[PDB]
């Protein structure tokens, strides 16, 4: 039972692509085929269009509770 | 005492107090519902010819 | 044939609305066979028209009178027998507005089709029996030649 926005917001996409781009750097393994760029932000943003980023988000409701949404299932704009 | 149903017990609540707008589709404000419906009435008139 | 319109007009007035653009002039024309009317913007620098003159007017949707496919691309390296070589002044523009004088009546007596030849505008109002081919966003050509008698 999870009732929040099904849409990924902008800040969600910023932190997911930031950490995922740092989850590419320091020899970290990549899960899509690449045309050969060296900027990790392009790599992490191509996995967002791939829906291959496995990250689960703990959206803190103000009680202290949270829902576990998945970037695989969140609808980008 | 059917007057308790003739006089409704209240008006219904706004559509974005009950049935919140982030999940529940087509729950907009009353002002925006009035604007959408006036433009539907005008759009049918201009799209008639 | 890909002809959508054909009539012989007659210039009766030039720039009555006062907006005198340089190298472009309005031409309030009237037909003679029919009772239609015409507003036309021609290029005076290239093809000059004065009042009282009479000209053939053809509005086609393709230059290829045989093998009608109206591909919609200009190639100057192609020489093919087309429809443009008979006339002197050839334009190319969309139809953007069709607004007649209707009163809850489809295809009324007056129907006005507005053509915009990359900026040079054109009104062609008349009986709606002639203007069947014109739809909105329809790439039509304008073909024109002046004849003096």
């Amino acid at each position: 039972k999870r009732i929040t926005t099904p849409y990924m917001t902008k800040y969600e996409r910023a932190r997911v692509l930031g950490t995922r781009a740092l989850q590419i750097a320091m020899c970290a393994p990549v899960m899509v085929e690449l045309e050969g760029e060296t900027d990790p932000l392009l790599i992490a943003m191509k996995e967002l269009k791939a829906r291959k980023i496995p990250i689960i988000i703990r959206r803190y409701l103000p009680d202290g509770s949270y829902e576990d949404w998945g970037v695989d299932e969140l609808i980008i704009t | 005492r059917r007057k308790y149903q003739k006089k409704a017990a209240a008006c219904p609540d706004p559509s974005l107090s009950v049935w919140r707008p982030d999940i529940y589709f087509a729950s907009v404000s009353e002002t925006f519902e009035t604007k959408v419906d006036d433009y539907s009435q005008e759009w049918a008139a201009q799209t008639e010819k | 044939a890909g002809i959508l319109f054909e009539d012989i007009f007659d210039v009766k007035d030039i720039d009555p609305e006062g907006k005198k653009f340089d190298r472009v002039s309005r031409l309030h024309c009237e037909s003679e066979s029919f009772k239609m009317d015409l507003i036309l913007d021609v290029n005076i620098q290239i093809y000059p028209v004065d009042l009282g003159d009479k000209f053939r007017l053809v509005i086609a949707s393709t230059l290829y009178e045989d093998g009608t496919l109206d591909d919609g691309e200009y190639n100057p390296t192609d020489d093919r027998p087309s429809r443009a070589d008979q006339f002197e002044y050839v334009m190319y523009g969309k139809v953007y507005r069709i607004e007649g004088d209707e009163t809850s009546t489809e295809a009324a007596t007056r129907l006005s089709a507005y053509v915009s030849y990359g900026g040079l505008l054109m009104r062609l109002q008349g009986d709606a029996n002639n203007l069947h081919g014109f739809e909105v966003d329809s790439r039509v050509y304008l073909l024109m030649k002046k004849l003096a008698f």
